[PDB]
């Protein structure tokens, strides 16, 4: 317990490291893709 | 030459950004770290407060205040991890905004340089041609 709770710090290390400087354009990018999925929706509409 | 300084300070700026860097993933670690700690020190809690429960089942009001106790305390324990928490997660937001604020500064720096170097070199330039221009042909007629 003692060894794994040091790997559990660890990771709540390497979270905090990757999520630091993770800030991205990519959030808005997932926006498109669900307007784009919208779209096909749409398409799916007119074919029915 | 100030292409050079200025080209220089920005350097040195690269190495002051980079270590901003790696403070918001050292801070990023603290904060996942002291969070890990008042998650486990909650479930303990719980696991406690069943120890009382089962105390209680039992009769042993004597191990069910004991077991109590121990909860009471872990859950001090993650209330004191949780206020250190938020120090860190505030650092972590003003290291996060102190680096978006500085690559933003350098590269405007940069650029807004970079324009007035070539304008500069232009202006030089054309005063030079009309020093070479202004000069010639007159002497040349003069002398024939």
């Amino acid at each position: 317990f003692e060894r794994m709770e040091n790997k559990v710090l660890d990771m709540e290390a390497t979270s905090q490291a990757a999520g630091e400087l993770a800030g991205f354009g990519i959030e808005n990018q997932f926006a498109q893709l669900e307007a784009s999925s919208g779209v096909e929706d749409e398409l799916a509409a007119l074919k029915a | 030459d100030p292409e050079k300084v200025l080209e220089q300070a920005v350097i040195d700026m690269q190495e002051d950004l980079v270590q901003l860097r790696q403070a918001v993933a050292r801070t990023i670690a603290e904060e996942k770290r002291t969070e890990q700690r008042l998650n486990q020190d909650t479930q303990e809690a719980k696991k406690w407060e069943d120890r009382a429960k089962l105390a209680l089942t039992n009769g042993e009001e004597n191990l069910a205040r004991e077991a109590l106790a121990r909860k009471k305390s872990l859950t001090d324990t993650a209330a004191a991890y949780q206020t250190q928490l938020a120090q860190q997660r505030t650092m972590s937001e003003n290291l996060r905004r102190n680096l978006a604020a500085l690559e933003a500064k350098i590269s405007e720096a940069k650029t807004k340089k970079n324009m007035l170097q070539a304008r500069a070199k232009a202006a030089k330039a054309n005063a030079e041609l009309q020093q070479t221009l202004g000069g010639l042909g007159t002497s040349s007629a003069t002398s024939a």
